[PDB]
């Protein structure tokens, strides 16, 4: 997935961006909805509306 | 000792420009805040 096209909305706080692979984790969880294009940026922490 | 502050990037040469996930800005803040504790506290610190 780190390769593939047609991703568009690529940002996160988290980790290390290209080290992920080099720490390791305990569980993951994935959160999947559908949002409009408009408010994607709005899915960051710390902004209200 | 390193002062250039330009887009990270390791691998991810279209960072020039924006940010992402797989590219920040290389430089981040101190908080320092008097609730915080010794844990996180500024430590003044003198290496001899």
């Amino acid at each position: 997935l780190y390769n593939l096209a047609p991703f568009f909305t690529f940002k996160c706080y988290g980790v290390s961006p290209t080290k992920l692979n080099d720490l390791c984790f305990t569980n993951v969880y994935a959160d999947s909805f559908v949002i409009r294009g408009d408010e994607v940026r709005q899915i960051a922490p710390g902004q209200t509306g | 000792r390193d002062i250039s502050t330009e887009i990270y990037q390791a691998g991810n040469k279209p960072c020039n420009g924006v940010a992402g996930f797989n590219c920040y800005f290389p430089l981040r803040s101190y908080s320092f805040r008097p609730t915080y504790g010794v844990g996180h506290q500024p430590y003044r610190v003198v290496v001899l």
